């Protein structure tokens, strides 16, 4: 019935060499997987050194990002600090303020976590509709690495922080600084300075050669190329907490320090760039789900809009305050589908609809869109954006 | 201790803690005029954020939008929005000109946050802003913030037992992206990034 | 003292823009960084399209492996296979053969696995004493990925295993073919047919797009590129498990099918590579641990060759067939030191001295070497790998 | 069933499954004799194994090493170490010659077949290998072998209780790896990749 000659005649790859094992000392991706890079929008800012670009999630597997697709976010574009260059210093409400060099962190003891860092913005602009169209764009400020450094609390303890120190203020070696304020609680609890990300040294765009992780809260606190923790006895209320990261409400009062980042999902595949190209039958059901106050306990698909609800597999494991893969297997039939993703995590949070976010919040919030997403599947298989009501 | 590190010099701290908190904590000796700020505004600034701190083009304004906080798209700025001048003067001092960071005097930051002040209707023309008035200052935004609420307002709601069958929900599409046609694309027209077709011929 | 110009003098990168967001769809690292890289021997073998390069271990940290420096095995190179092209082949005690694409793959119900790739050869060339220097050479033939995939129960099923089917052999689509005979109880267990590795598909090098993970059992098995899964009443008994990957004994005759590998460690720093320059004082002892048997339970240290041990702590999670991170923190008082790392899994074996292993091998075994490693730590910080006896 | 996948046809799976298994199981009907065998790998395998399989330089021997298992340095080769026939067809047949391999006909590899068994010493000049006379030659290591024993002979020694204080090791240095000066190097003379110093400044 038509033998395949791809099976029947001898390929070349089947016969002659394939590249040898001194040809790439540092490797890339082989060129058919070009479309999973970092993509740019670039109507979203007006300058591209303070802006952003988007992890391929549509693309990727797993719970891993792969370190050169991991989004950029920067107010001062992407430095080079070189780890002779590199100090770190503390100062404020301590008994002796410090100047480390990466030499003397490289001999802290170490710990790790892994952890998603997702920028507050991520589906900012589909706050007020349905507007980019792909999870990469509308989901794809973040990354999910296994982190390698030293706790904030061993660092603040060789400088010997005061009672009256309530508060930490970071900043960066970069322009623009990206000064934030921590409370003491959460600095002493898991927030690390970063050295290794995903096994090797920060990228340089990630913050080379360290960065603060800062589990389960909003990117922008993440701040990277870190310079300087300053202990005050209040909150500095920086540019990065009053101008931005505020999140304005319907009477015109706005939220601040709105630090963690709540129960989310997203379904990867099918999505507006992921079509289902291959007919009815059998098809996976691949996502995403994250929360910042612990782990993931389960994720809801629903294929109808909402209507009914079938609960997906974990593949892996929910770890806290980290990115957690799911998955569901169907049968297609060919019908539309409004397809929907809906999180649990340990505390019983329920990932809420756009709709009950802007009951509460109204339209203009700006950061901390963790509505559940929609996805309308076409008869021909392609697959929109869309909001339902 | 680990006995690892060595003591910050004076110098060393004086160099890169240059923040102010609300309270005037971290400001420095100095003084700066309206005028003065104008003119290096007019150097150093206007470029982009205007001659009169309204804006050029889509960078960022400086002035105006009050009481627009209740609009459709409101108008966020230093006078309708910002809580604090500490801020404005510690983010001028610190992170511009934007390409040209860190070099302002004090006294030029002064000068500017006094200009920016009167951009925005809150001073007079001979205004005179020192270490010693700063905090005086009090923006028309002071008590519009409040810290993180959702522990209220969202989570006892949003943590209730959710429907599984027979929801009574609207399923209508109401929105599309593909009626705005702003996402980067390929060369075929689909959203960049799209997988390729694997009944197509490989690149 | 003197103020540092690197504190008190405003640096480029504190007033300038780094790079844009657009700069690098798909990054690399920073320049600083290019050590942190796979190296070649060449002496070691007589082709370099059959050879061997290795993994950067003693410059990582944590347990993934960046897939950019993980290392390659190839035995006539790395062939580029597009999704396009590649085919599927179940034949042999099946009730129908059957030809999958690309595309049919990515509609069976996926699984994950994080689990280390231990080429069988990985310290071979230490089997005589001590030749290479840097745990890169002696214990980089490996890495660690999490991968995402399909079960091989699940393709097999769609064929239908005939009740006289015993074994499946597995074969690759470049010129070596690299066949191999797998028991059908492992097949059954946890073989997997994966796609993604950490979040990505796999490298050309590594198999794209479709490599067996064959969790705990020597590297050789897991078979990249792969084409055809015969089922057959007997093993094959192929090159790979005949004239290679048997183990020459003492009295003459040779063990086969030694598939897992046992339990085995390494300190990666201090290591020859990673001298130690910093002078008296704290230091960080950092390495890997990981068995084929299972999770790993503990890692003891030595600081005098083995005649003292203090356990060390596990860095993260110790995981079933996958490299596990361990620290030790010592106060280096400047006196020479013969350090040991020694492994212990959830079946109570603890790694072996190269010494009790020659005791029952000899030293013509060419595999399967999971001796303690020794490094002599001079008083000037230089580190040797040396035997001690 | 998913219903995933079609049915291979008899010409995909007869291009693709040339295994051959130790007891004939994958041998298709052919034959070879030494003579042209010789010819065969004079013109297509000597190049790399040398005119009598013996090897050249540091390619692979095929034939010789018979009874050095147990020498310093063992010679493992077809005759003095492999176990099946049926391997060295298969292997042959698949994967060689490097550089071009799948390009020998059945009657192809019968032939050379039986020139490795005749350079190994284990039949005659006028040995014919055909699919009917294969499995009746048995090389001379096939009892060699013998399944993996590591859960007898090691695991109950080495799951033993470790000792952990004053422990009766030797721990004088017996082996340096520097003696050898056999890894490549950094310009410096180090390890190649080691670690950039830290007190020295950075690379352009
Ligand atoms: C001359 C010394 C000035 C002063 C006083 C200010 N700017 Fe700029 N500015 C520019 C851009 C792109 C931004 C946004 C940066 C980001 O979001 O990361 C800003 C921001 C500001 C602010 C904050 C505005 C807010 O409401 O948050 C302020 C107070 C400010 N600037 C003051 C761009 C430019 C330039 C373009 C090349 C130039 C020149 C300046 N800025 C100069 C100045
Ligand atoms: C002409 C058809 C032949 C035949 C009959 C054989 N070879 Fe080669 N060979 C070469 C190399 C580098 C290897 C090692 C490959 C690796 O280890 O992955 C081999 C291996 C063999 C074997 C196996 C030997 C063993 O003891 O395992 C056999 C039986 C064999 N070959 C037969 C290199 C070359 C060449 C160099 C360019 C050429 C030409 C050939 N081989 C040709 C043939
Ligand atoms: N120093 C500094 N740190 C920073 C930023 C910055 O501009 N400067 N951007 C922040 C923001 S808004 C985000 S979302 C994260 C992005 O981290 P990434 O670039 O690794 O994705 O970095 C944060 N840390
Ligand atoms: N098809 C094929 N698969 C193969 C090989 C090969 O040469 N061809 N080499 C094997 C060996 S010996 C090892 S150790 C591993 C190495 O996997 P890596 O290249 O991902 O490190 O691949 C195995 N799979
Ligand atoms: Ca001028
Ligand atoms: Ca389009
Ligand atoms: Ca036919
Ligand atoms: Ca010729
Ligand atoms: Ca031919
Ligand atoms: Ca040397
Ligand atoms: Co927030
Ligand atoms: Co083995």
């Amino acid at each position: 019935g038509t033998p395949d000659p791809l099976i029947t005649e001898i390929q070349p790859w089947a016969s002659e060499f394939g590249e040898a094992v001194d040809a790439h000392p540092y490797g890339l991706p082989i060129h058919f997987e070009s479309h999973v890079k970092r993509q740019y929008v670039e109507w979203l800012t007006e300058s591209p050194v303070s802006s952003i670009n988007f992890t391929p999630i549509h693309a990727l597997e797993g719970t891993i990002t792969p370190q050169g697709c991991a989004f950029e976010r920067h107010h001062s574009g992407a430095i080079e600090l070189s780890k002779q260059d590199y100090r770190l210093m503390i100062n404020g409400l301590v008994e002796k303020p410090l100047v480390f060099t990466f030499e003397d962190l490289l001999r802290f003891p170490r710990t790790t976590t892994t952890a998603f860092c997702e920028c507050a913005a991520n589906g900012g602009m589909e706050w007020g509709g349905a507007q980019l169209e792909g999870c990469q764009y509308t989901q794809g400020m973040i990354h999910n690495m296994e982190y390698v450094g030293v706790p904030l609390s061993v660092l603040l303890a060789e400088a010997g922080v005061k009672p009256e120190g309530k508060w930490l203020y970071a900043e960066g070696a970069d322009a623009s600084s990206n000064g934030r304020s921590f409370p003491m609680e959460k600095v002493m609890d898991d927030v690390m300075l970063a050295f290794f990300a995903n096994g090797e040294a920060l990228r340089k765009e990630h913050g080379y050669p360290a960065r603060l992780v800062v589990p389960g809260w909003e990117g922008n606190m993440w701040v990277k190329w870190v310079r300087r923790l300053g202990i005050y006895d209040k909150a500095v209320e920086s540019r990065e907490e009053t101008s931005k990261y505020t999140d304005l409400m319907p009477d015109g009062r706005a939220r601040k320090w709105t630090w963690v980042m709540d129960a989310k999902s997203v379904i990867t595949s099918p999505s507006p760039q992921v079509p289902i190209r291959h007919g009815k039958g059998p098809l996976v059901i691949s996502g995403l789900a994250w929360s910042g106050n612990g782990r993931i306990t389960r994720v809801d698909v629903s294929l109808d809009g909402g209507k009914n609800w079938t609960t997906a597999r974990i593949t892996g494991q929910a770890l806290p305050k980290a990115l957690t893969r799911f998955h569901l297997d169907i049968d297609w039939d060919g019908s539309e589908m409004l397809l929907q993703s809906r999180a649990v995590d340990e505390t019983g949070y329920v990932q809420p609809t756009k709709d009950a976010l802007r009951a509460i919040r109204g339209r203009n919030n700006v950061y901390h869109n963790n509505g559940i997403q929609t996805w309308w599947v076409k008869a021909d298989g392609e697959v929109e954006n869309v909001e339902i009501a | 201790k680990l006995g690892l590190g060595r003591e910050a010099l004076p110098e060393e701290i004086s160099a890169w803690d240059t923040a102010v908190l609300p309270d005037g904590q971290g400001l420095r000796p100095g003084s700066g005029d309206v005028a003065t700020g104008d003119a290096l505004f007019a150097d150093n600034c206007a470029s982009c954020h205007g001659d009169f701190a309204e804006g050029l083009d889509s960078w960022p304004v400086l002035a105006g939008g009050d009481g627009s906080l209740t609009d459709p798209r409101p108008v966020k700025t230093i006078g309708s929005y910002w809580p604090y001048l500490s801020t404005v003067y510690d983010y001028v001092h610190r992170s511009m000109p934007f390409g040209s960071a860190q070099t302002l005097s004090v006294d030029d930051t002064y000068a500017i946050t006094a200009f920016l002040l009167y951009s925005n209707g809150l001073v007079e023309d001979d205004f005179v802003l020192t270490h010693e008035n700063f905090t005086q200052v009090v923006l028309p935004n002071a008590e519009g913030f409040y810290p993180d609420d959702r522990d209220q307002t969202e989570y006892p709601l949003f943590s209730k037992e959710p429907c599984m069958t027979d929801c009574a929900v609207g399923v209508e599409i109401t929105k599309r992206a593909v009626d705005l046609n702003v996402t980067p694309e390929d060369p075929d027209g689909r959203p960049a990034g799209s997988m390729p077709d694997l009944g197509a011929a490989a690149a």
